């Protein structure tokens, strides 16, 4: 069974946690202990191919800025997450991408841009803007709503599809 | 017979337990045989915080550490005062039921409230430093209290209040301080290779231990270090992280600014020796600040440097890196199995607190009624308790005030911004060891003293 090591990156306040938690936690239980091992590993069927997702989310460790390379180095694929109500988190995306390319020593690292919605304030990043940024990088854009679970599967599954397409070559 | 309390009309804590106001986890409290509260209304939580049948130290601690997400300090004080002021049930037909009720309900409950006040003022005094009126109200409530059984606790609370408004030596002998090329007092020559690697590790372990010990639960609960007021609410945690970051960066800088290959090998080798001592001291923050530097993108790519690292030190570095692999699996197992003194890596705790708070609802609903999710808070308090268990035991090492100062005032970035500085480190990496197929240049030596390490074993006995 193939295992995909995925890494979630983004500014603090983005609800990066929520994304990963909503993926892993069962579709109708709101309960989560991050101390156990099932917290970050999920078995899933994507395009008829059963596989194992291992998701690294270091939410809360953003101030350990010199550890980003260490964490990034562990991943084959990356979710770059911003919040649609935080323009600064959107602008920081450029930096995360550059740092990932540098760590993986490659121009063509499997990657997806994710814009997450939760609660107030209202939107400051229109989806068009994010579609344009994603197109300039040549990566997919997925918009998600943590609280309703909309787009969460699509975000992670699209990243796996990106890794498969990269490994063919 | 049960008791016969007042009606809920005249006293809100008499309301019976039901599925709509309090619910429990299936298992029972360790050591104590008390039920574990999963959720309840704030009234029911306060009832159980001050419960008549038994004391609940664990619930009291957990509650006072975590209540502020669901109840403001002013509201808590109002509720415990309300709890204290118990009316007597309707006239005795005049005292069988009244002396019983006074002794087995009123008095126990009143003592439990006083216990809460004591613990609040002793262990969470910051609520009072931040809200002077809250302290005013506590002091005028404590003056209200009249009973002779109460006298001793009232005295004690007043004594704690007074102490709290007011503004290391060893068990046996610490080991002899180690010097290499730099002599004592000559702070101008201090550097990575001139100080003794043992003493670098010891003095960094002392700094990082004090930094770890200063971080309080108030800086962590509610994930406050990630919010816009983080500098206001989590100053000690942030200082601690910035130190760690500074040192990782200083290690990177020492490496890539040593342009001569032989010298750079000596630098990396010396940094691995410091790691070995961190590992001996169980300074896992130290261990990780070295591991982070070595995995950094300017350092990791230096294949020519790594090639010349003696195999023993390669193995040391590889073992340390493996602590971090598979979501800190080996680090976690190692930490569980050692006793103080140590310096944990804080990042794991931060992530676990955040995810606990984010991944669980603030309330649960039952029959249309909103109950505070207390189990969520318990989990956070478990993490802050695990943090606190490594904060009590100091290291048996002498401070060297010059070496200490040297590491406190380290500033590898200087006046530069982060992006600018890390780009400089990376461009320096590219200069000293270009990408294939470009050949390796030579660079002149910068160090006019010997590069040989004194090693990692103490010079003198005991
Ligand atoms: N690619 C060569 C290389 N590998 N590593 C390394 C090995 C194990 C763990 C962490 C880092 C280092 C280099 C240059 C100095 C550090």
């Amino acid at each position: 069974m193939t295992e995909y090591k995925l890494v979630v990156v983004g500014a603090c306040g983005v609800g990066k946690s929520a994304l990963t938690i909503q993926l892993i936690q069962n579709h109708f239980v709101d309960e989560y202990d991050p101390t156990i091992e099932d917290s970050y590993r999920k078995q899933v069927v994507i395009d008829g191919e059963t596989c194992l997702l291992d998701i690294l989310d270091t939410a809360g460790q953003e101030e350990y800025s010199a550890m980003r390379d260490q964490y990034m180095r562990t991943g084959e694929g990356f979710l770059c997450v911003f919040a649609i109500n935080n323009t600064k988190s959107f602008e920081d995306i450029h930096h995360y991408r550059e740092q990932i390319k540098r760590v993986k020593d490659s121009e063509d690292v499997p990657m997806v841009l994710v814009g997450n919605k939760s609660d107030l304030p209202s939107r400051t990043v229109e989806s068009r803007q994010a579609q344009d940024l994603a197109r300039s990088y040549g990566i997919p854009f997925i918009e998600t709503s943590a609280k309703t679970r909309q787009g969460v599967d699509d975000a992670f599954y699209t990243l796996v599809r990106e890794i498969r397409k990269h490994k063919e070559k | 017979e049960q008791m016969r309390l007042p009606s809920a009309d005249v006293y809100r804590f008499a309301e019976p337990d039901s599925e709509e106001n309090i619910i429990f986890e299936e298992n029972m409290q360790p050591k104590a045989g008390i039920p574990i509260i999963k959720a309840g209304t704030v009234i029911k939580l306060i009832e159980r915080l001050t419960y008549h049948m038994y004391a609940d130290p664990n619930f009291v601690r957990t509650f006072l550490t975590t209540y502020r997400s669901f109840c403001k300090p002013q509201e808590l004080l109002s509720l415990i005062i309300e709890r204290f002021e118990i009316p007597e049930p309707e006239p005795t037909e005049a005292s069988a039921e009244l002396k019983r009720f006074r002794k087995e309900y009123i008095q126990p409950v009143q003592l439990r409230v006083l216990n809460v006040c004591r613990h609040w003022v002793e262990h969470h005094f910051y609520d009072f430093e931040r809200d002077a009126y809250l302290l005013q109200r506590m002091e005028e409530f404590i003056g209200t209290v009249r009973g002779k059984a109460m006298k001793k606790w009232v005295e004690s609370i007043t004594k704690i209040i007074q102490r709290k408004k007011i503004a290391i030596t060893f068990q046996s002998s610490p080991p002899t301080v180690e010097w290499h090329i730099s002599r004592p007092g000559h702070i101008e020559t201090f550097d990575l290779l001139t100080l003794h690697p043992i003493e670098i590790a010891r003095q960094l372990t002392l700094l990082e231990s004090d930094l770890y010990r200063a971080v309080q639960p108030s800086e962590l609960v509610g994930s406050v270090w990630t919010k816009e007021d983080k500098e206001i609410n989590s100053p000690n945690l942030l200082k601690m992280i910035r130190h760690t970051t500074n040192l990782t960066l200083w290690f990177e800088k020492c490496i890539v600014e040593t342009e001569n290959l032989e010298e750079r090998v000596a630098v990396v080798s010396r940094i691995i020796e410091i790691l070995q001592v961190f590992q001996e001291l169980n300074n896992f923050n130290g261990v990780l600040e070295v591991v982070s530097a070595m995995n950094s993108s300017p350092v990791y790519r230096l294949d020519h440097t790594f090639e010349q690292i003696p195999s023993r030190q390669k193995k040391i570095l590889e073992e340390a890196h493996e602590l971090s692999e598979d979501h800190y699996k080996k680090y976690l197992a190692k930490l569980r199995s050692i006793n103080p003194p140590c310096v944990p890596f804080f990042g794991i705790y931060l992530t676990n607190i955040l995810k606990t708070e984010e991944g669980n609802p603030e309330v649960l609903k039952r029959h249309g009624k909103e109950l505070i999710n207390f189990s969520k808070r318990r989990k956070v308090a478990e993490i802050t308790g695990e943090i606190q268990q490594y904060q009590n035991q100091p290291y048996c090492l002498r401070v060297e005030s010059d070496i200490k100062r040297f590491f406190e005032n380290l500033n590898p970035m200087g006046n530069s911004m982060e992006k600018e500085f890390t780009d400089y480190l990376f461009n320096k990496s590219l200069e000293i060891e270009p990408r294939n197929p470009k050949p390796l240049p030579r660079f002149p030596k910068k160090y006019s003293y010997p590069l040989k390490s004194p090693g990692v074993r103490p010079s003198n006995p005991r």
